[PDB]
């Protein structure tokens, strides 16, 4: 998968921007369970 | 026991020693859980069912 590399920070505004064009070039199968994992693993550090 | 006019003499239901006492002192930590205190959710020990800290009575009639 090309995914870019982001090596900064994740904030709100970032990871809308994110899931958008998750959504636009996988659909919607795909980013919700994608969706799943983020929320698992932000769980899971915070 | 001596007692003057207007002194306690037996405690009510949430009453200790004259005082409203509506509650209990527990031992508590300010942190998320992966999940389970989301918000307004509260994520409890097993020692307060088991140690009867929160139980209470409830009388209910039947006509």
């Amino acid at each position: 998968a090309n995914l870019v590399f982001h090596n900064k920070v994740i904030d709100g505004t970032a990871i809308k921007r994110l899931i958008s064009r998750l959504i636009d070039h996988f659909g919607m199968a795909y980013t919700s369970h994608i969706l799943d994992q983020v929320k698992t693993l932000g769980f899971q550090q915070a | 026991k001596c007692i003057k006019k207007g002194q306690i003499l037996a405690d009510g239901a949430a009453t200790v020693g004259g005082e409203l006492a509506l509650g209990k002192n527990v031992l508590v930590a300010y942190m998320p859980w992966e999940g389970y205190n989301f918000e307004d959710a509260v994520l409890i020990s097993e020692c307060l069912v088991y140690g009867d800290i929160y139980t209470s009575f409830h009388i209910r009639k039947y006509e």
